[PDB]
């Protein structure tokens, strides 16, 4: 244990890649894109029957064309969601209009490479590289709805789907299965649905597994525990009958 | 000799090298193959985008740095991204106080002594980016390739990242004939494509795999992808 | 500049109206006096007109963030304080701003909070404030009850406005009209003083110092 | 806060068909004081500008610093230096624009007019303005302080728009400042007989003419002269 | 350019020792024995001066210093490391005390920001204690005479006789075989003359030697006459011819 | 780096002598007016563009610098030297004395063997030009260890080169032209170069001469370069 | 500054360790006044007696310190708690209540456990203070910053055996006086040496002026220690 | 001055200095809080070790943040005042800027906020400390519990434990804990709340400390006396069968 920014002999950074593995032990969250809206979906995964499961906020909203979802350490999110917010209000006080998904992810991308303690050319004032990764979704103009991984890496991909967390292996792979361009939000919100209800521990219901979406009409909104209950009724009796 | 000598940048090896800046110059030969190459009138960068998934986008390895100059990116993507703002600002101040367009030559010598000071500076670490670099200047077309050791070396073909080996055999190869592609964009693309495929363990090259760049004479520097490349698979 | 705002029976009426000058010289008759926060939320312009919409805009982009960080519309108090205390980090510097920041919340009921550049912030019902201020004052303090209906109090802070339009060389152009509610900000147009002078004087049958 | 101390008077400068001519007289003035009398206030640069000066004249020797120094930092790593990448009148002109811009925003400027004459590399001929305020213009014809009334009005007789520019020889032009010079020591009180002037040609090149001096001056109706109303003898 | 020692280089130790500090005090006990005994009217200070050539002059190299005119240390360990202390204690004086006061700090307190010097070697980033012991003898108005110790640690303690040093177990026995609270200073200069002789390999004379007092005024080494209220320093270093004038009667 | 060894050494500078003698061979000769520098650059590769990878740099205008190393290091000394320069001229107003110019270059190398957060420099540095009296040559190590030289070399041909300029020395005690020495190091990088023969080469000259340049640095190209590489491949063989 | 795999302090432990070498310091708290004494670290009959403090310390007129551990590094924190004190002094006009005082001590002391990279204050403190709020009042702080009050307590070498005998003869009513005796008993039966005799001693008190309604401090005298160890009937 | 990086990521994903600072809260001494219908009570236990203390002056575990929150902690003591200072200059900046009381959520975001920050800073080790932060919202009837811990983690609770021998008391409240019929008022909620700790203090005099909080900034310490009633009449009843 000598260096933070130190690269191993095939050429990786040793922190990036321990900080990968914090986020495979994190809740599972998946997003899916349509033309119709991006739906947003999270494992709550309360720690004891004690915890009361709505206090649990990993959506969360950064602008009304913006939200993410979290899987990791999610208290290193919360700066990072600060600075999500700040650069979208900020955006739109300089720009009169609402910010680019993509150059919202670029902007807290930016400041995910901020550790270290100064690297010899500007300045860093972070120890460590964040232990948690997000998923950013939205709508703008020119790109419509959009899917964005942002990892501590300081990369982000575009996604049609994307799982993250500790069952991302496996919902991954359904995810390559099930999505086409086609899909609905109706659709979507089912599927999210469905996927969680696989990988997760225990029994999905609208207390441990929480929904939300961003259409353009409408904005980013996490759904309220009666109508993701009664999006799960429809989907116990979507597959009874398959 | 290997042992207690690659801690920091800041060692050197008994045998006189620098092993950090060594496994810095390995993340290169991990990314995904990129090709420069110019004649007298045009420089152009191939670029074999990498997707993460099949559900998934293929990220972008080309960054327009001026109307006159970009690059292209084989390594530690962000990396590519502190660098090429840097050339932007670089360009940027010069033709706002000098109103002069940045010479190929002086963004390369730019380039080179900031990755330095990462090479010789405890606590840092070096740049893990490769980076070639096109463009047109008051001296016509240009090729430079980066390493993040410092070494930035001007050619007329070149490739970096992982099976580049064959792309630049068949650009040593290639030399005479592709140096004369004037006046002939599409023509000197061609032969860019042309030497990306020696480098293919990969597959057949498609929309979503492809990125092109062109700088020239007149042209400002230039990005395809997509449905806009489909014209040379 | 004349603006005002003023608590009734049936919640706030906020009036303004859109003359700019740069001396003597008129240098706008259609300029926007009150910037809308957001729907519950209204703020006045009085004074530098650059130090007003910048502030006021930045006040919105703040205000914006507070419902993003504590998920619920922030208070009128709290509003008022913000660029209360942004204003007083700059006090000596030459700013120069007369504000009205007018709201409804469900904890506060319909509130007024007069904010100016001296730093000074004040709570109440009734509130004139430009160089027109004192003509606004004379038509709306002499008319003015709790229980006016929301059609009169809308017509009184018409009144009052065009009041000031007429006696103030810097006040003019239109008047702007807003009533804010429990649901609250709803706009109640735009009134050029052109024809709206010669249509109260004749309805109303008031302005006998002016012939024709 | 800053006052001139020792100043130099008019710069004056037209385009003729080729190139530019500039012309400076050779004083350096302490108040009322004609203190100074080997002043060069024309300052080549390279072989296709002349920048001429006028103002506090220690101004003048900073500005003399800042371009040599700029002669220097362009031949450094550029092996283009005395040919496609030598520099031009704009560079030198954009880059003190700058200065004087930056030093009159820090309420600490460069008590100086000054006028950049030149060639461009395409052959067009560049001549423009700039002072202590960072204040810019160009014209047919230029010239500072006194110039600006006196010297102006007798050049723009012949290059009165842009058209009369492919009209104009160097012959007709020289004579032209010649003359304008003679004007500025007639009725300049900060004026000296002896002036440099500088011919920048795209053919010629750089001509620099030092020790000239005003000719065929007009003196002897001052004998007729009696008085000042009444008074005769 | 820049440290990348910004923490503590003396740390506890699993039994709780201070490393770096008891190494200090063991270049101490390799010192040379230095050694001070308070008298009735008066303190002595005394070491040897071991020189490093007889090429070398050893007048230009004094171990016994004045701090303030009724002030001096001695020390043993490393001699550069008590050079820079010296310097730093006479400053502290004056920015500490002189420019506030008007007047001369007290010996214990002079100590005291000696001790702090030494205290935060002990602690800061990047740095080794020092590696001495000081004695450090003086007057003033309110305390009368005063002789303290100074380790590498920042510990100060007050003695009426004490040596440091190499031989410094065998002369402090010697000290308590001798001392009383009746001595004339005298009496003190030649106990100091006696201990000295026995920690003293080589020659033992007024060269070899170096003896400082703290007794009474000397108005002959003022400087100046006319103001009666200044009397003349009380710190005075015994001349060569002094010294070997005692060991006569030895 | 701020390390010595038990016995005075300081490992970190002698390993950094090591990536020097990897390095390609440059060499310097001092002339009866002047200095010439010239340098062996490896060709890699055809795509390497001929005459466009100058490693010979200019310092103020009459100043010539060459190394042998890692080439970004020698890069970074000389923008230090310029800046070292400028600082010079503008508060003396006379141009830097090479002497002087040579101990702030080694006063900057000998500050990067003091400190345990630096490495010393992986470069040595032969450089020179024409002052207010007359012509100097140095050369500089990793420790910051300079002095003047009558003609020096480093890098992989350094021992072949340096028993050719002693040769020179030898047979020409009374100066030696600006024009000769230029074929003369033409001749030499050529000799040095038979350790590479694996690899293709391409030869620099530079030359700072008060009668051949005035004093001023300037780099040998044309008819001046191509006389001199023909004298070096004519007496190769 | 860094934990361990257990989530223990190592520097913080070893500084807690090295006081337990140092010698032994009591306070008692008694209804009409507060005891200190402690043991000074073996001597020489050449130490003066007379002008040594190395174990009491004065912080204002109405709080004083008993320490254990390294004179230096109490030396320090003593001149930033006097510092502390007259500030609070200059901005309320009222004397700084003593858990005020101890807090802030004990804060500075966290504070090299937290960051910075520096050891810790290898300090324990006795405080014995008087004040309006709760009058007579005795606290504890160690190295990690942690902070206690007590009726009774010892820091340094011994402290669990001091503890126990303490915890047997205590009661809440006693007079200073009888303090004064369990101190000192308490002290001859944890000595490490033979004799408890007044050279190896410091001791202090806290009463009510001698006869006036107001606070005072005193610090034995040699004299006065050899006269009250011979009341107490240890000689 | 100092600003070297002690917290870091181990090769299967955890941050050391994190996961070593929860290990300092396990040893610390137990506390726990639950909420009844219209109250919070919040328990903490004292160690056995050391019984000559002064508990008039000596430091409760208990603090009050502002006149409507409290809050308590388990691990290093020292540790947890940092945590109160900050927590409390932030309670009277909200009320200068916003005009209002902090909400428990507010105070308790901002403390884990805290945390958080110490555990990405260069120079800087993690608090060893957990917290329990309970109060009422300005103008609200609703009971507020919230847990923090080191990672700058946080969430809300009916009832929740920490410290040494959580895990039991815990599991206690699991079973005895009913979220549809909470404790109805505050002298059954005080008696679960005891009752909880008496599963892990094994006499309990003045061992265990109580707090109760109520609506409109209604909080009172408990004493000696009024505990000891509550474990009399505990294990008194519950001895029959
Ligand atoms: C402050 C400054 C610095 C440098 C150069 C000029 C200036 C002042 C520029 C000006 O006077 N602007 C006018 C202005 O603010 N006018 C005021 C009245 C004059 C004044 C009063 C007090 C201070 C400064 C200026 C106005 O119309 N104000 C009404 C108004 C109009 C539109 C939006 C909001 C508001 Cl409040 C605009 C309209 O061009
Ligand atoms: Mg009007
Ligand atoms: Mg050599």
């Amino acid at each position: 244990d000598r260096g933070v920014s130190t690269f191993s002999p095939e050429g990786r950074l040793f922190q990036v890649e321990y900080s990968l593995e914090a986020i495979k032990l994190g809740s599972t969250a998946i997003g899916i894109a349509t033309k119709e809206g991006v739906v947003l979906g999270v494992e709550k995964r309360a720690t004891s029957p004690l915890l009361e499961s709505d206090s649990i906020e990993k959506i969360v909203e950064i602008d009304r064309h913006i939200g993410c979802a979290m899987s990791g350490l999610t208290a290193d999110a919360r700066s990072m969601i600060e600075h999500a917010r700040t650069a979208a209000v900020t955006h739109n006080l300089y720009y009169d209009e609402d910010i680019n998904v993509e150059s919202l992810t670029q902007s807290v991308c930016d400041l995910a490479l901020r550790f270290g303690e100064g690297a010899s050319g500007e300045e860093r004032l972070m120890s460590r590289p964040f232990g948690v990764a997000l998923l950013i979704a939205g709508h703008d103009a020119d790109d419509g709805y959009q899917l964005f991984h942002a990892e501590p890496s300081g990369t982000f991909y575009r996604y049609n789907a994307k799982a993250i967390g500790s069952g991302s292996e496996g919902a991954q792979a359904e995810l390559l299965n099930e999505w086409h361009s086609s899909l609905t939000l109706k659709e979507a919100e089912l599927l999210v649905l469905k996927i969680l209800k696989q990988v997760m521990e225990e029994k999905l219901d609208e207390n441990n597994a929480q929904l939300s979406c961003i259409t353009k009409q409408d904005g980013f909104k996490i759904y309220d525990n009666e109508k993701t209950a009664e999006l799960i009724k429809e989907l116990k009796e979507k597959e009874a009958a398959e | 000799f290997r042992n207690n000598y690659d801690g920091d940048t800041v060692t050197f090896s008994p045998t006189g090298r620098l092993f950090q800046v060594e496994y810095a110059l390995e993340a290169i030969k991990q990314g995904s193959v990129t090709v420069g190459l110019r004649s007298n009138t045009h420089a152009v960068l191939v670029a074999l985008k990498r997707n993460a998934d099949e559900l998934s986008s293929y990220q972008k390895k080309i960054i327009k740095c001026d109307e006159h100059m970009g690059l292209s990116l084989a390594g530690l993507a962000p990396d590519a991204r502190v660098l090429s703002n840097y050339l932007r600002q670089q360009c940027n101040y010069s033709s706002l106080v000098f109103n002069r367009k940045l010479a190929v030559e002086r963004a390369g010598h730019l380039l080179c002594d900031k990755a330095q000071k990462n090479t010789q500076s405890y606590g840092g670490r070096p740049y893990g980016v490769g980076l070639l670099i096109i463009g047109y200047d008051k001296s016509g077309a240009h090729l430079l390739e980066f390493q993040p050791s410092g070494n930035v070396t001007e050619l007329y073909g070149t490739a970096i990242g992982a099976r580049s080996q064959g792309a630049k055999t068949y650009l040593e190869r290639t030399l005479d004939t592709f140096i004369k592609i004037d006046g002939n964009p599409d023509e000197l693309i061609k032969a860019g494509v042309e030497a990306i495929s020696q480098s293919l363990r990969d597959e057949s090259l498609t929309v979503d795999n492809l990125s092109i760049a062109i700088v020239g004479k007149d042209t400002p520097f230039t990005i395809y992808d997509g449905e806009a490349v489909a014209k040379y698979i | 500049t004349t603006t005002l705002a003023f608590r009734f029976q049936g919640g706030i009426i906020v009036a303004v109206d859109s003359r700019a000058t740069a001396g003597n010289w008129v240098a706008s008759q259609t300029v926007k006096k009150v910037i809308e926060i957001n729907p519950f939320l209204l703020g006045t312009m009085a004074g530098g007109a650059a130090d007003c919409q910048f502030w006021e805009t930045w006040l919105g982009s703040q205000c914006r963030l507070h419902e993003l960080r504590e998920k619920e519309r922030i208070s009128v108090a709290a509003a008022s304080k913000i660029l209360s205390n942004l204003v007083y980090q700059y006090k000596g510097a030459g700013l120069s701003m007369g504000t009205m920041i007018c709201g409804y919340t469900r904890k506060e009921g319909p509130t007024i909070y007069y904010v100016d550049s001296d730093g000074t912030r004040l709570k109440g019902d009734i509130f004139c404030v430009g160089s027109g201020q004192t003509f606004a004052y004379g038509v709306l303090d002499s008319n003015y009850k709790w229980d006016l209906s929301v059609e009169d109090a809308l017509y009184l802070g018409k009144r009052s406005i065009l009041a000031a339009a007429h006696r103030d060389a810097y006040s003019g152009g239109s008047v702007n009209l807003y009533h804010v509610t429990e649901d609250g900000w709803i706009y109640h147009g735009n009134h050029d003083v052109g024809e709206l002078f010669w249509k109260v004087k004749e309805e109303e049958g008031s302005f006998n110092n002016v012939i024709g | 806060t800053q006052q001139p101390i020792v100043t130099g008077t008019s710069v004056i400068s037209m385009k003729y068909d080729n190139g530019v001519i500039i012309a400076a007289d050779n004083l350096g003035s302490y108040g009322s004081l004609l203190r100074f009398n080997g002043v060069e206030r024309l300052i080549p640069v390279g072989d296709n500008t002349v920048v001429g000066i006028s103002g506090d004249i220690s101004d003048m020797q900073h500005i003399e610093r800042l371009l040599k120094d700029l002669v220097t930092e362009n031949a450094y790593d550029n092996p283009l230096a005395d040919a496609e990448e030598a520099l031009e009148p704009s560079y030198i002109f954009e880059y003190l624009a700058t200065v004087m811009y930056q030093r009159r925003s820090k309420m600490n400027p460069l008590w100086n007019a000054i006028i950049v004459a030149g060639v461009q590399s395409n052959g067009d001929q560049f001549l423009r303005y700039v002072n202590l305020l960072g204040v810019t213009y160009s014209s047919p014809t230029l010239a500072t302080g006194f110039g600006a009334h006196m010297a102006n009005p007798l050049l723009r007789k012949v290059v009165d728009r842009e058209s009369d520019i492919p009209k104009t020889t160097v012959q007709v032009a020289e004579e032209a400042i010649v003359n304008a010079m003679r004007v500025l020591y007639y009725r300049d009180a900060r004026s000296s007989r002896n002036f440099s002037l500088a011919i920048i040609d795209k053919n010629t090149g750089l001509t620099f003419k030092k020790n000239l001096q005003v000719e065929n001056m007009k003196w002897d109706f001052a004998k007729d002269i009696k008085g000042y109303g009444t008074q005769k003898i | 350019m820049t440290d990348r020692y910004s923490f503590s280089l003396t740390t506890f130790s699993p039994s709780g020792k201070l490393g770096q500090i008891d190494y200090a005090l063991t270049a101490v006990k390799q010192g040379v024995t230095s050694l001070g005994i308070k008298a009735t009217n008066g303190v002595v200070i005394a070491t040897e001066k071991k020189s490093s050539s007889p090429l070398a002059m050893s007048e230009t190299l004094s171990k016994v210093s004045l701090l303030t005119p009724d002030i001096g240390a001695v020390y043993s360990g490393m001699g550069p490391d008590y050079r820079v202390l010296v310097d730093k204690s006479r400053k502290v004086a004056h920015t500490s005390y002189k420019r506030i006061y008007g007047e001369y700090p007290p010996t214990k307190l002079l100590v005291s920001e000696v001790a702090k010097i030494m205290q935060e070697a002990t602690q800061s980033g990047g740095v080794r204690p020092f590696g001495v012991s000081l004695l450090i003898a003086g007057h003033d108005e309110f305390n009368g005479f005063s002789l303290y110790q100074v380790d590498p640690s920042g510990s100060y303690f007050p003695w009426k006789a004490t040596a440091i040093g190499k031989g410094s177990v065998a002369a402090k026995t010697f000290l308590e075989k001798r001392w009383n609270d009746e001595l004339e200073l005298e009496d003190a200069i030649h106990i100091a003359l006696l201990t000295l002789k026995e920690s003293v390999e080589g020659e033992f004379n007024g060269d070899t030697i170096e003896l400082a007092i703290i007794g009474d005024e000397n108005p002959d080494l003022l400087g100046y006459t006319g103001i009666p209220t200044d009397k003349g320093p009380r710190f005075r270093k015994l001349t060569s011819q002094e010294i070997n004038d005692r060991l006569e009667a030895l | 780096n701020s390390v010595f060894s038990p016995d005075g050494r300081n490992f970190q500078v002698e390993y950094a002598v090591k990536a020097v003698e990897n390095g390609t061979t440059s060499i310097g000769i001092k002339c009866n007016d002047g200095v010439v520098f010239a340098v062996e650059k490896l060709i890699t590769s055809k795509l390497l563009v001929p005459q466009k990878n100058v490693k010979i740099q200019v310092v103020d205008r009459h100043i010539g610098c060459v190394y042998s190393g890692l080439i970004p290091d020698g890069r970074h000394l000389v923008n230090r030297g310029r800046e070292e320069a400028a600082s010079f001229k503008k508060l003396y107003k006379t141009p830097i004395p090479i002497p002087a110019f040579a101990d702030r270059l080694g006063q900057y190398v000998q500050a990067h063997t003091l400190y345990n957060s630096v490495r010393p420099f992986g470069v040595s540095t032969i450089f020179g030009g024409v002052d207010k009296n007359g012509a100097h040559l140095y050369m500089l190590e990793p420790s910051g260890s300079y002095w003047g030289y009558k003609g020096a070399a480093t890098g992989k041909g350094r021992q072949s080169a340096k028993a050719e300029l002693e040769k020179l020395v030898d047979h020409h005690p009374e100066g030696l032209s600006a024009r000769e020495a230029v074929k003369q190091a033409a001749k030499i990088i050529y000799l040095a170069h038979e350790d590479n023969k694996e690899k293709d080469f391409e030869l620099e000259i530079s030359w700072c001469s008060l009668s051949e340049t005035n004093g001023l640095h300037k780099f040998v190209k044309g008819d001046l370069l191509q006389e001199a590489i023909d004298f070096a491949q004519k007496e190769i063989n | 500054t860094i934990f361990s795999p257990e989530g223990r302090l190592y520097q913080v432990e070893y500084a807690l360790e090295s006081i337990s070498h140092a010698g032994t310091a009591i306070g008692i708290m008694a209804s009409d006044g507060i005891v200190l004494a402690a043991e000074r670290k073996v001597t020489s009959t050449l130490l003066e007696q007379d002008t040594s403090t190395e174990k009491l310390y004065k912080l204002n007129d109405k709080i004083a310190v008993a320490v254990a551990g390294l004179t230096a590094d109490a030396e320090i924190l003593i001149n930033t708690a006097r510092i502390h004190a007259q500030n609070y002094l200059k901005t309320y006009n009222e004397d700084i209540p003593v858990e005020i005082l101890v807090r802030r001590l004990s804060d500075i002391k966290q504070g090299y456990t937290q960051h910075g990279g520096l050891r810790p204050f290898g300090v324990s403190f006795i405080y014995a203070g008087y004040d309006d709020r709760y009058g007579y009042q005795l606290y504890t702080s160690n190295p990690s910053g942690n902070y206690t009050g007590w009726k009774a307590i010892s820091v340094g070498a011994n402290t669990s055996a001091a503890q126990t005998l303490l915890q047997m003869d205590y009661k809440d009513d006693m007079k200073v006086d009888d303090a004064i005796e369990l101190a000192l008993k308490t002290l001859s039966k944890t000595t490490d040496s033979s004799a408890l005799t007044y050279d190896r001693l410091e001791f202090a008190t806290i009463r009510k002026g001698a006869n006036d309604g107001e606070v005072y401090q005193k610090i034995f005298k040699p004299q006065e220690i050899k006269d009250i160890l011979v009341k107490t009937g240890i000689t | 001055g100092y600003d070297r990086a002690l917290s870091i990521f181990s090769p299967d994903g955890h941050i050391f200095q994190v996961e070593y600072a929860l290990e300092a809260v396990k040893r610390g001494t137990c506390a726990v809080g639950v909420k009844g219908k219209n109250c919070v009570v919040l328990g903490c236990e004292r160690r056995s070790t050391l019984k000559l203390q002064d508990t008039r002056i000596t430091p409760s575990k208990v603090s009050k943040i502002d006149s409507h929150v409290v809050l308590s902690f388990s691990g290093l003591n020292a540790d947890s005042r940092i945590l109160i200072e900050k927590a409390r200059v932030e309670a009277q900046s909200h009320r200068l800027t916003l005009e209002d009381p902090v909400t428990v959520e507010y105070l308790t975001r901002y403390v884990a906020g805290v945390q958080q920050r110490y555990t990405q800073s260069g120079g800087v080790r993690p608090f060893g400390v957990s917290t329990l932060i309970a109060g009422f919202d300005p103008r609200d009837d609703e009971p507020k519990l919230y847990q923090t811990e080191p990672s700058g983690i946080y969430s809300s609770w009916s009832a929740q434990t920490i410290g040494r021998n959580s895990k039991t008391v815990r599991e206690f409240l699991e079973k005895n804990y009913d979220r549809k019929e909470p404790p109805a008022t505050v002298e059954e909620c005080v008696k679960l709340t005891v009752r909880s700790l008496l599963e892990v203090v094994q006499t309990g005099a003045k061992n265990i400390e109580i707090t109760v909080v109520k609506p409109d900034s209604d909080i009172v310490a408990l004493s000696s006396e009024e505990i000891n009633q509550y474990v009399t009449q505990i294990e008194q009843e519950k001895q029959e069968q």
